[PDB]
């Protein structure tokens, strides 16, 4: 009827490092918060121990998303999927130019939010 | 008089971040008021 | 004669999230600050709306640069370009050793500055 | 009596960061003094 320790979530971590007593009264609720790279997407950020001794919860975080990094002078910035945490964009140079720098960049954790892994390259010559 | 550029994306980013901000407002009100 | 909303810059972001009223009095100046991975390189960090309804500004940020990560015991640390944000260094091991860890590392955003993506590898056996 | 190792690089890093620090000093003085 009671719960063991909660599953680790890929998108959130429990508030308050408590001794995490290996067992929990049925009906206990634990408070979570979104991991870096993630934003809140539901009102209830909890796991609760149900009557069957199991932790229950929904996916209450979604990916953060990066600012569009702007235009590439004499080039093109190609969105491949979106600008969400984990996604990659591609860079290319117009016919008369050489790309100097990276051909890709990736939305990653930066500061307390999210940002581009690589700086825009240059299109030159 | 201007088509939204693929800045639909920024707009999506901002709305999701405003929803999140609402959720905080929700349970923050709901907590102390209970 | 007046300006629409400002271009997004790859190296800087506007201070103060304001409603960004989609139009701006000619002659308005907006204050910017350097993005993570970037440092200030000019006194004026602004875009200003000129008489022709256009935003004008110069590139007022440059790449931050990483600390040199030091020596690789029994190995070599090879600078390929420089140690600026976005650049990569390469690692190699002397004749009698195996490289354990990464062969490369990259200057990336860390904390509120910049740092190496991968730890130095080891040269062993 | 010692050739600067490829630590010309650190030296470049530090000078650029000191320039930046100067720019802040500049407009910080220039603001309040106006």
């Amino acid at each position: 009827s009671n719960c063991g320790p909660p599953p680790t979530l890929s998108f959130a971590a429990p508030m308050d490092i408590t001794l995490t007593e290996t067992r929990f009264k049925t009906g206990t609720t634990l408070k979570y918060t979104c991991l870096p790279g993630y934003v809140r997407s539901h009102s209830t950020q909890t796991l609760t121990c149900n009557s069957d001794g199991e932790w229950v919860y929904n996916t209450f975080c979604i990916y953060k998303r990066c600012r569009h990094p702007g235009e590439l002078r004499n080039g093109q910035v190609e969105i491949k999927t979106d600008l969400s945490f984990g996604s990659q964009i591609e860079f290319s140079c117009s016919e008369g130019f050489f790309l100097i720098g990276s051909t890709t960049s990736r939305c990653e954790v930066q500061d307390r939010g999210v940002g581009w892994s690589h700086p825009l390259p240059q299109c030159e010559i | 008089a201007k088509l939204s550029e693929a800045e639909l994306h920024d707009k999506i980013k901002n709305l999701e971040e405003e929803k999140a901000e609402l959720f905080e407002k929700l349970d923050k009100v709901e907590e102390e008021h209970k």
